């Protein structure tokens, strides 16, 4: 019947169906789906490394692929301004997301902008307990 | 200086009802909230 | 505005729901009410919007 | 339809109140049901009265 | 007399749990269409 | 004894319509039990009920 769709074990049952059953069908299809990772950045754009600062210097465009499923983000260095935009709303993968964002940022001299508010009525991003998760926060918490 | 709150008053209307984008130009009585909630018309006339 | 608003809406749910309770609506009707009031410098208004 | 949304009514009001008439009323209705009886009246699908 | 035994039968009729459990799964279960018709017809409000 | 009328007005609430509010006490009810039934039994022997 396949396995229904659950994220935290998703890419674990396809490792299930390749090794114990050994036909690497469902690893493909997950990889077809919803697993490209990577970091695919823009022909156009390109960084300098100044070992003095060790940062990276010029403008960036990078569009993370995670299958069916793609987040852009751009920077603007004149501005010292991030853009990031994705359609994931899974919570392991959404993970994965902000922390490559995060690392990329770092890399680039800047972190993320958080805010703690105690409510948003826009459809914004909001770290919790259990991780971050998309929608307008009732509990005061961290919105990126 | 009434003119002026009240169009102080209209833009803070405004841009919550763009925010809510609920296009009610005109604001009703609870009654016509009531009745476009799917009451029964006789219990209004009963509570009323 | 609190006041007197959720007095008379507090009156009208509870009636609704008795009403429910009576047996003739499916459902219970649920009501809430907030007010947010700007201040005549507009910094707060982020907060509350 | 009369019937059922009266012992719906009866049903809804003698539940939350412990009333007399509608006591009365599903009385009426048990009383029919007794009525129903003493024959066979077989009642095949898409007829169950 | 159809008339006066059935007063007679409801003026001491004793609620039962059988016939009270009949009763609601009659009116929750076995009319359910029946009221579902008549809240549709209900809650509609026609403007003219 | 709050419990106590509390669980018995969500089984009534359950009956008669199926609502969510009510189930949802239910819901509350069950996860105390099932907190509760993970140490000695002899606790809820004795003591405040």
């Amino acid at each position: 019947v396949g396995v229904p769709p659950i994220d935290p074990e998703i890419q674990c049952a396809a490792l299930m169906i390749a090794d114990i059953k050994g036909d690497y069908s469902v690893l493909q299809l997950q990889a077809n789906r919803r697993a490209y990772s990577g970091k695919q950045y823009d022909a156009y754009c390109v960084q300098t490394y100044n070992e003095v600062t060790k940062l990276y210097e010029g403008d960036l465009r990078v569009t993370f692929n995670f299958g069916l499923d793609c987040a852009r983000l751009e920077i603007f260095w004149d501005k010292k301004a991030y853009i990031l935009e994705t359609s994931i709303t899974q919570k392991h993968v959404l993970k994965i997301m902000m922390d490559e964002v995060s690392k990329e940022l770092i890399k680039c001299g800047m972190r993320f902008n958080t805010e703690q508010v105690q409510g948003v009525r826009h459809m914004v991003l909001f770290k919790t307990e259990s991780g971050f998760e998309w929608g307008k926060p009732n509990i005061p918490c961290i919105v990126y | 200086l009434d003119r002026l709150y009240a169009v102080r008053h209209d833009i803070v209307d405004q841009m919550i009802k763009h925010d809510w984008s609920d296009n009610k130009d005109s604001e009703e009585a609870i009654g016509k909230v009531l009745l476009f909630a799917g009451v029964p018309s006789n219990i209004i006339t009963a509570l009323e | 505005k609190k006041l007197k608003y959720e007095a008379g809406l507090t009156y009208i749910e509870q009636e609704l729901h008795k009403f429910f309770l009576k047996g003739e609506i499916p459902q219970p009707y649920k009501i809430t009410f907030n007010v947010v009031a700007v201040r005549t410098d507009g910094s707060n208004i982020t907060t509350q919007w | 339809m009369s019937d059922k949304n009266l012992l719906k009514r009866a049903l809804l009001g003698y539940s939350h109140k412990r009333q007399k008439s509608m006591l009365y009323i599903l009385g009426l209705f048990k009383f029919l049901m007794k009525l129903s009886d003493e024959t066979f009246q077989h009642e095949r699908l898409g007829q169950f009265s | 007399e159809v008339l006066a035994a059935a007063n007679s039968f409801a003026e001491n009729y004793s609620a039962t749990s059988q016939d009270m459990d009949l009763f609601q799964t009659l009116t929750s279960c076995t009319f359910s269409k029946e009221y579902a018709w008549k809240d549709f017809l209900n809650g509609i409000h026609c403007d003219v």
